[PDB]
């Protein structure tokens, strides 16, 4: 299952996550793969926040699925 | 087909600046 994670900025990422695994295993990949830390991006599909603690399943995530991204600006 | 449309209130909302 590869889907494809939109931001904000316009960058959609091929990014493979199983509809078991939760939020946190997607930003978890998300965060080798660009370098951003899962309590930094947050992440919305289908109106919903996606939670660090939710599946994909719920929101009805499918393949090549446009997932919006935000990344929190601001950093250390 | 409302997706972007509340998004796009994040885009400038996350930009911030000056205000």
């Amino acid at each position: 299952m590869q889907i494809f994670v939109k931001t904000l900025t316009g960058k959609t990422i091929t990014l493979e996550v199983e509809p078991s695994d939760t939020i946190e295993n997607v930003k978890a990949k998300i965060q080798d793969k660009e370098g951003i830390p899962p309590d930094q991006q947050r992440l919305i599909f289908a109106g919903k926040q996606l939670e660090d603690g939710r599946t994909l399943s719920d929101y009805n995530i499918q393949k090549e699925s446009t997932l919006h991204l935000v990344l929190r600006l601001r950093g250390g | 087909d409302t997706q972007d449309d509340f998004l796009k209130w994040w885009r400038s909302e996350e930009a911030q600046d000056m205000g």
